[PDB]
């Protein structure tokens, strides 16, 4: 019985508010140039998992 | 006995899910990553042998007989397509995305690598379902002569291959998120047979 | 000879041979092989084999109904420079006719196999095994398209063709593949009177069949027929292993005969094998 | 097959002497001076005896109304001439065939030279026709001798109305007739002296001998490409050599030879036997024998459909209304194959079936880099109902019955049984490395194979429904049938190996109108565009291809190779069968539109541009890839300000060079005809393509 699965809950509360940078597509013409990931359903910034990951 | 209980539980994604797909070509600015979408309906799914895969693995990783007879076996003679019968995900909540407003129900997310010592960044552009979408889960338990007294250990094993694999993503490029996942309404009705309900829905929470 | 079986397919995958090829469609071999597994899982298995063996039992292969009724292309019948040429390209996928419309086609129209499903193809693998890399082809059918087996019509039948579509027909099952619904419709009139077992002028069959030995001669001089590959394994409960069959060709729907004949259930049951594996060749007809 | 074989070289040398003529020209008859100059080589009188008295012994009347039948001072004219096309000559440069020289493309400036270069011509037939033994050994090695010399040299060649057909293939369809002929007389059983029904009458014509036989190797698609990789290869060579075998066994059951043929090409063969009481019974036992053999080794994925039309010589005329059922000669054999591959293997082929080669085939595939295939018995890689095929190297001349040598025509032509398949030259790399050898000296390009499949529109209709647009006794002869259907076959099985001179891929199966090439990505598309272009000069561009090219990466497997690209030269099936798709179901172009348009038009000034210049690169070209796929109204005006934005920020002294750039993008993205766009959507693939760094 040597399975388990544990979980460290957290809470990024940051400084120096951050850019994970998201769709680096043609942008509109005098709006943001390089906008953050978002959630698409809230459109609310997320930190990804991978953006965690590599870094 | 005879008889075949089906589940019916929602597939709730609270992350963003990734399936692969299919090697396709991609062109420059395209998607390098395009999620499996049934022909027709242009619409996420979730393939029925993505689902097994990993909960075979992840009882297997609990349960080690209780597995082979829920999965099927070639080997072990009376294990062969054993007890469940699975079924490809579809969109439940299609019309409830919208009004949320969702313009395209597959969002795209950029990402890249940081080749080590050059520092180049490789990029890639991979597609996934968004979040709430709900997509519909149809497990399916047959029941034969061939159980004998079987039918309550095989849903401590089935409802706990759930609540595993809540706890773990659910296809494509996990441990980076795309799977935190939730089942919702857990039900069992007898579609086609005689047997009960209650023994087993009772189970459930 | 009873009424039609239309089954709501939804993602289903009939191998021909591979796994790398759906066909849209089952020979009877598909469904009768279905049955006798159903009703093994149940305890009805002989009340189906007295019942298999029966003179009034009737099956066919899976023809597609979305609208009306559809019919296999009755092979041999075409009875101006490029156009002869280039429709020969294209009166080749055709392969699937309306009922409404195979009197036409005999006497000359276009057809083009109006659309059913997309026969692709996905990629699968199983990730700690280093060398299963497979591909399963599908056949997903395009919102309506059903296939009814014409059978003859019974409590055994029902109790057993609607325990199919809780259990999948086809193969890949117990992934998703070949899970449908039951629609039990009568037959129209301008198709049944066309079904024929005994006829004697200018028939077509609309299922892999068969002959007898003695008939099988009389069908080859004028029979515009066309062959099948019935290979694969047995699946079984009491072997610990998998054996081949034992691989007979059988004559596929569409083969316009001149007259009819009488099939049999060919037992293909390996060497030394426990159980009677068989192979439904029974035939059943049309008219034109 | 005493007679047969002194009827069968006359008949092919009753017009040796135009060659002899119009080579240090005389001014007497030629039909003379071909005897003459062939009786100075062994002194053979009954051949000879066939070349002195043809045109005015009961043997050269055969050759007289078989010459009739054939088609009944001036280059030779093209046989693109007579088609939807009334403004062209291009008369054929009169050279001879090299295997490893350029096509003569022809051209309307050769007129002119029908006296002068014809005695380089006769100086080589000297080589080859004086120490020949005139048996049925040297059968075939004859028949090279024609096809590689007399090929570009026209016939009777005067102010007459046939002025198009060819010396050599008019020699072959002379004599496949001539030995046709007298196996209807022989098995009719009648010799009572030609003249009777040759000469002193004419209705000859007027009852179907000699009929057209044909087959069709079925099952020849599927069974190749459902298999580090180069073993494919030798199992589409496999196919050739078996599609001869049944050619040539055919045609040993009989006591014809290669002359007695109209095409092998892929499978599809057609033949001109002879309407006998005893053909048709050995076709019957031939294809009876032949299916058998298939089911032993290829359990019905092959099958053999022997089909055969009872044709008459009245039907293959121009004077009458024949061309009207000119077709009904193949359709009649296209009938039977086609209820042939209906009703397939009858009752004790099927009763008896109701109750190796997949290793041995690996030893044939470590000898593609020989070029000697011998018919050896029982030995390895069965081809025939007791035959087999290897591959053997210098060290022949053991226990051979065809030696069936390489493409060559010219180095391997001094041996005996000069018997020859035309196949798949330049195989350069195995086919794991043409991904990694696509970078350059320099270092740069994406590491892609690519793959074509292509293959010419309507060879088919152009086939039989050809020739036919100039009056109601139109033209429209077998003759011009038989030279279309060698243009074709000597343009494929030929042409296209040098075409893949050194662009780093390997053909396989340049055959019937199919190519199956695959190489690096780079000269894989420029193997396509030196393709057509050579192929439209070479048909006076009015009978189209169609090519179909996939990108993939190392180590796809080639079914998922030939198939995404099989099914891709099907959407430009679709375009208007006359177009190229690149890489996906989208970029179908025109592919006269391809070259003049994208390839050389756009691609050239965007090349022109990057590779002249300093502060741009790769990020201006990936926005205007995306300001290219999406193209809403807005992004019209989206890219305008885009455009504008980076005049302002060069440095001036190039700013007038991005100004010819600009107003010439922005010229082909605003459009209505929707056509420029996708076009250099698709001109920025390619160069970005080529310019990748790993
Ligand atoms: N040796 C060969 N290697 C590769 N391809 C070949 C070879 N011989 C023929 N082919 C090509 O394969 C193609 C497909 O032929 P297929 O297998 O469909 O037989 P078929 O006679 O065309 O059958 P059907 O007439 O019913 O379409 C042909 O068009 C031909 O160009
Ligand atoms: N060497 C040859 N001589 C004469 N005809 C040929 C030759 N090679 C091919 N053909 C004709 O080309 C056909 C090849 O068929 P294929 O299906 O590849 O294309 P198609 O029938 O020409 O028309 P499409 O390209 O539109 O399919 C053969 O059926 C044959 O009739
Ligand atoms: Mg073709
Ligand atoms: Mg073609």
């Amino acid at each position: 019985m040597t399975f388990a699965k544990i979980k460290f809950s957290a809470q990024i509360r940051l400084e120096t508010g951050l850019h994970i940078g998201g769709s680096d597509a043609f942008a509109a013409i005098g709006a943001i140039n390089s906008p953050v990931i978002k959630d698409p359903i809230t459109n609310l910034p997320i930190i990804p998992g991978s953006s965690l990951k590599g870094k | 006995t005879f008889a075949k209980i089906k589940f019916s539980a929602q597939i709730r994604l609270e992350t963003g899910l990734h399936i692969g797909g299919s090697d396709a070509f991609a062109a420059i600015g395209a998607i390098n990553s395009p999620v499996i979408k049934d022909p027709i309906t242009n619409l996420p799914i979730i393939p029925g042998s993505s689902l097994k895969g990993k909960m075979r693995t992840l009882l297997a990783k609990v349960y080690n007989d209780i597995l082979s007879r829920l999965f099927g076996n070639s080997k072990d003679k009376r294990f062969k397509m054993g007890r469940l019968i699975f079924r490809d995900a579809f969109l439940s909540n299609a019309d409830e995305l919208d009004s949320l407003g969702v313009r395209s129900y597959t969002e795209v997310k950029f990402e890249n690598t940081i080749d080590r010592i050059t520092a180049e960044a490789n990029p890639r552009q991979i597609e996934r379902a968004i979040r709430n979408s709900t997509f519909d889960f149809e497990l399916i338990y047959e029941i034969t002569d061939e159980n004998e007294n079987q039918v309550e250990e095989d849903f401590k094993v089935i409802r706990d291959g759930l609540k595993l694999l809540e706890l773990d993503y659910l296809g494509g490029s996990g441990s980076r998120g795309y799977g935190k996942v939730a089942f919702e309404n857990l039900k069992a009705t007898t579609v086609f047979g005689n047997y009960d309900v209650k023994t087993l829905n009772e189970l459930l929470t | 000879t009873y009424k039609l079986y239309i089954m709501t397919f939804q993602n289903a995958h009939f191998g021909s041979g591979t796994l790398d090829s759906s066909k849209l469609t089952f020979s009877a071999d598909r469904i009768f092989s279905a049955l006798v597994l159903e009703a093994l899982k149940m305890g009805k298995l002989d009340a189906f084999l007295a019942e298999a063996n029966q003179d009034k039992f009737t099956l066919t292969d899976a023809f597609p109904f979305q609208f009306g009724p559809f019919l296999p292309k009755p092979i041999g019948y075409p009875k101006d420079v490029k156009e002869v040429r280039r429709q020969a390209k294209l009166s080749k996928k055709l392969q699937f006719l309306a009922l409404e419309n195979v009197d036409d086609y005999l006497n000359g129209e276009l057809f083009e196999n109006e659309e059913h499903a997309v026969i692709d193809t996905v990629t699968k693998n199983q990730p700690h095994k280093d060398d299963n890399l497979y591909q399963v082809a599908t056949t997903r059918f395009s919102n309506d398209t059903s296939l009814y087996v014409i059978a003859n019509e019974s409590d055994l039948l029902n109790e057993l063709m609607s325990s199919l579509q809780y259990s999948g027909l086809g193969g890949k099952r117990s992934s998703g593949f070949g899970r449908f619904e039951l629609d039990i419709q009568n037959i129209p009139l301008e198709l049944s009177d066309r079904l024929t077992k005994n006829h004697s002028d200018k028939v077509m069959s609309l299922t892999t069949a068969l002959p007898v030995d003695a008939d099988l001669e009389e069908a080859m001089e004028d029979g515009h027929y066309l062959l099948t590959k019935s290979s694969g394994f047995a699946f079984s409960h009491a072997t610990n292993e998998n054996y081949r069959k034992q691989d007979l060709y059988k004559f596929a729907s569409g083969s316009t005969f001149s007259k009819t004949f009488e099939g049999q259930i060919v037992d293909v049951r390996p060497l030394d094998f426990p159980h009677a594996v068989l192979n439904y060749a029974k035939p059943l007809f049309f008219k034109l | 097959k005493k007679e047969k074989i002194d009827l069968f070289y006359g008949a092919l040398l009753h017009n040796i002497g135009k060659v002899i003529q119009r080579a240090t020209g005389e001014r007497k008859k030629h039909a003379l001076v071909g005897a003459d100059w062939f009786d100075e080589i062994a002194d053979n009188q009954v051949i000879s005896d066939q070349i002195r008295y043809h045109m005015a012994d009961h043997l050269a009347y055969i050759t007289y109304i078989a010459d009739n039948i054939a088609s009944g001072y001036t280059n030779q004219a093209d046989i693109f001439n007579v088609f939807g096309a009334q403004t062209d000559k291009r008369y054929f440069k009169p050279t001879v065939l090299n295997l490893k020289s350029k096509p003569n493309f022809a051209s309307a400036t050769y007129e002119p030279f029908s006296k002068g270069d014809y005695a380089a011509i006769a100086t080589r037939i000297k080589n080859e026709l004086a120490e020949f033994e005139f048996n049925q050994v040297q059968i075939d090695s004859l028949l090279n001798l024609f096809e590689a010399t007399l090929s570009f040299v026209p016939s009777s060649t005067n102010t007459k109305e046939i002025a198009d057909i060819s010396l050599a293939d008019h020699s072959r369809l002379t004599a496949a007739f001539a030995l046709a002929i007298y196996d209807y007389l022989e098995d009719k059983g009648r010799h009572n002296y030609k003249e009777d029904l040759f000469t002193k009458v004419s209705a000859f014509y007027e009852e179907e001998a000699f009929l057209l036989a044909s087959f069709d190797l079925s099952g020849i698609q599927d069974f190749i490409y459902n298999i580090a990789a180069k073993q494919l290869k030798a199992r589409s060579l496999y196919l050739d050599f078996m599609s001869e075998y049944i050619a040539d066994s055919l045609l040993d059951k009989l006591g014809l030879n290669r002359a007695n043929m109209l095409y092998v090409g892929g499978g599809h063969a057609y033949f001109v036997l002879a309407n006998t009481e005893k053909t048709v019974e050995t076709l019957v036992q031939f294809e009876k024998d032949f299916n058998q053999f298939l089911l032993a080794n290829f359990q019905t994925r092959l099958y053999v459909a022997f089909g055969w039309g009872s044709f008459a010589a009245k039907d293959i005329m121009s004077e009458l209304n024949s061309p009207e059922s000119y077709r009904q000669v193949y359709q009649k054999a296209s009938r039977m194959i086609s209820k042939k591959k209906i009703s397939r293997y009858d009752y004790q082929t099927l009763m008896l079936l109701n109750r190796d080669i997949c290793r041995g085939l690996y030893q044939f595939s470590k000898e593609i880099a020989h070029d000697h295939f011998i018919i050896t018995e029982n030995e390895g890689l069965p081809i025939g109902p007791n035959a087999c095929l290897k591959g053997v190297a210098f060290e022949k001349l053991s226990q051979e019955a065809f030696s069936r040598v390489y493409v060559k025509n010219d180095y391997k032509a001094g041996t005996v049984k000069a018997t020859h398949v035309f196949v798949g030259d330049y195989q350069c790399d195995e086919i794991y490395n043409y991904a990694a050898l696509s970078k350059n000296e320099n270092g740069l390009g994406i590491k892609r194979l690519a793959v074509v499949r292509l293959d010419v529109d309507d060879l088919g209709a152009a086939f039989m429904a050809g020739f036919s647009q100039q009056g109601n006794g139109q033209y429209s002869t077998l003759s011009r049938s038989a030279t279309f259907s060698r243009s074709m076959s000597l343009f494929f099985k030929v042409y296209i190996n040098q075409f893949a001179s050194d662009k780093k891929l390997s053909i396989i199966y340049a055959g019937g109108d199919d190519v199956f090439a695959i190489g690096s990505w780079q000269d894989i598309i420029a193997f396509t565009v030196e393709l057509r272009e050579n192929f439209i000069k070479w048909t006076n561009g009015k009978l189209t291809l169609s090519a179909g090219i996939g990108l993939f990466a190392d180590k796809t497997p080639i079914s998922l190779m030939a198939h995404q690209t099989g099914e891709l030269e099907e959407a430009a099936k679709g375009n208007e069968k006359d177009s190229i798709s690149l890489f996906s179901s989208d970029y179908t172009f025109k592919f006269d539109r391809f070259i003049t348009n994208v390839y050389d038009d756009k691609l050239e000034q965007i090349r022109y541009f990057f590779n002249h210049q300093d502060e741009r690169g790769k990020n201006f070209i990936y926005k205007l890839i995306e300001l290219l796929r999406n193209h809403d109204r807005m992004n019209m005006a989206r890219l305008a300000y885009y455009l504008t934005r980076l005049e302002e920020l060069t440095r001036e002294t190039d700013r007038d060079k991005f100004k010819t750039f600009k107003n010439l993008f922005y010229s082909w993205y605003t459009n209505k005809n929707d056509k420029d766009r996708k076009e250099a959507e698709l001109a920025l693939l390619l160069y970005i393509y080529e310019i990748r760094k790993d």
